[PDB]
């Protein structure tokens, strides 16, 4: 198995050479949230309401995307219902402040709703 | 157009999931090949990139499948190749 | 460059013939594949054009696969 | 009517924009003969001296990539061995020249090596 991941390395690479080419601004909010950490738990849904989770790695990621109960990804927005830390404890939105960062277990799962595009 | 490029990419992405061995899972692979069909058939460019973004998150759910910035470091590390 | 483009082009093309049913052909699939490798692997672009030259070859060599005026026929009218 | 043959039309079209768009002199040159019915019966081959079998439709298509026994092909040189008519009878090259054409059966099959 060393020809096929050489191959399976020039597919991939290839794959994001036509991902940066198309520039697009929605695929490129998730390659870069993906390389600072925040990736999807699940299929990007796109019916009104539907059902999106993913990892939010540390408080400067959370400060870019969310702001109240408003998350901005994929150039929609996503009405945040569930945030849960490393031990699956819920985390209530107001302990997500900058004051209280360090006393939370990162990174962090939202789980939002689609809802703006 | 770009139109073309979405859908030339998306198949390249499905060759890429097919790679990683996803038809195991006969439900996400169901599902990865629904949405790389209706990129193809996709009749506006609105389509094409909404449906690429469910597509390409496929990629990325998948927890060290790939490693974006083994794969990022890469392209600078190529530079042109 | 132009070289990222001709990989590109042949995961498309064995794609393309693997919707062709090409697979149940075992050897010309084993052709196909190692063809596609090479391209992927390809360290200039002579070789990748060289093997690309071949792998689309299978292609055109398939009489009714592509109806190649047919298809050009709606890429002009579509343009 | 069928999902999957629309599919595979819509995939076929983008693969000959990539193909169109990358220009290519040896690309285009093979896409361009099948148009006209010069097409390969097999694997265009990469070795020195690997045998080719391609459709020659028309005498003005013959005239177009063989000289003398060069038949000109995908950017590359090809040495003519043989030619088969459509009877599957050997026709020599001194007779498929402009006088005696029509009285050939067309399309005729060349199989040559290549010579690089």
């Amino acid at each position: 198995e060393d020809k096929r991941a050489k191959v399976t390395s020039a597919m991939q690479t290839m794959l994001f050479t036509m991902l940066r080419k198309l520039d697009n601004d929605a695929l490129n909010n998730i390659i870069n949230n993906a390389r600072d950490g925040c990736v999807p738990l699940n299929i990007i849904p796109l019916t009104t309401a539907a059902k999106l989770m993913v990892v939010i790695p540390d408080y400067n990621t959370y400060k870019n995307t969310c702001d109240g109960t408003t998350f901005t990804y994929a150039s929609a927005l996503w009405e945040i219902q569930q945030v849960v830390d490393a031990d699956s404890k819920i985390v209530q939105l107001s302990e997500i402040s900058m004051d209280n960062s360090p006393n939370l277990a990162w990174p962090l799962i939202v789980t939002a709703l689609r809802a703006n595009s | 157009s770009k139109m073309s490029d979405v859908k030339c990419t998306s198949v390249v992405l499905l060759s890429v999931l097919q790679q990683l061995r996803v038809e195991s899972s006969s439900k996400l692979w169901a599902q990865c090949v629904q949405l790389h069909n209706d990129i193809l058939l996709a009749k506006d460019t609105t389509e094409a990139f909404e449906k690429m973004v469910s597509l390409l998150s496929v990629l990325l759910s998948m927890q060290g499948a790939v490693d974006i910035n083994k794969l990022c470091e890469e392209m600078l590390d190529n530079r042109a190749t």
